[PDB]
C-alpha cells in the first residue's frame, strides 16, 4: 500500500525555468505558474494536434 | 557500619531511574521525539497559515 501517485506531465512548465526550482516554488507558495503558450502545445491551440 | 570497617561512603546519596543496569530512559526521553514531530507539523501549519 502506497498512497496515490499523480502523473504529472511538465509540458506547460514556463522557459527558462528547471522542473526542481518550480516545484520548489510551487511547494512554497501553493501556486505554480504555468505557459499555456509553449511552443510544444501549438499544435493542440492551432487545431492541429488532439 | 557496627561490624564492617570497609564501609563507608560521602555525602552524597541518589539513584538511577534505569531498568537492568542500563542507561535510565527518561519520561523526558520517551516524550521527546513526540515533540520534535509536533514541532515540525506545527511548522508546516504555520507556513500554511501565512500563505
Amino acid at each position: 500500500n502506497w498512497g496515490s501517485i499523480l502523473e504529472l506531465d511538465l509540458s506547460k512548465v514556463p522557459k527558462g525555468w528547471d522542473v526542481g526550482k518550480w516545484m520548489y516554488y510551487a511547494r512554497v507558495n501553493h501556486i505554480a505558474v504555468i505557459d499555456s503558450f509553449k511552443e510544444g502545445t501549438i499544435g493542440a491551440s492551432t487545431g492541429k494536434l488532439a | 557500619r557496627l561490624n564492617n570497617p570497609s564501609r563507608c561512603h560521602f555525602g552524597i546519596v541518589g539513584s538511577i531511574y534505569n531498568l537492568n543496569d542500563s542507561r535510565p530512559f527518561s519520561l523526558v526521553d520517551m516524550m521527546k521525539p513526540y515533540n520534535y514531530l509536533y514541532d515540525a507539523i506545527h511548522d508546516r501549519l504555520n507556513k500554511a497559515i501565512a500563505s
